[PDB]
């Protein structure tokens, strides 16, 4: 859980010669396109 | 649009609004002006 509410926590890294910011923009947009009442966030390094 | 009443919007608000409010950044006390559901088993004496 995450939040208060369920959740499942991916992690992954930007391939090689990308910035993580590059990475992360691409993760939103396939979450864009994900099911009816699924949303997400950034914890850890991601957040800070 | 007449589909949710006084009721229904009280407890999405309290189930999915409430506490990541409550959590939120500068947030002291929160006040529902409302209450979450819970499963009412209302008895009737007669029948008991």
């Amino acid at each position: 859980r995450y939040n208060g509410l369920p959740s499942m926590e991916i992690l992954g890294q930007a391939a090689p010669g990308k910035s993580t910011g590059e990475a992360m923009e691409l993760m939103e947009q396939l979450a864009s396109k994900l099911p009816t009442g699924v949303g997400y966030d950034w914890t850890g390094m991601s957040y800070q | 649009d007449g589909t949710m009443t006084q009721e229904d919007i009280s407890d999405y608000v309290a189930a999915n609004m409430k506490d990541a409010i409550s959590r939120t950044s500068g947030v002291g006390d929160v006040q529902l002006f409302g209450s979450q559901y819970a499963m009412r088993i209302w008895m009737n004496p007669n029948e008991l």
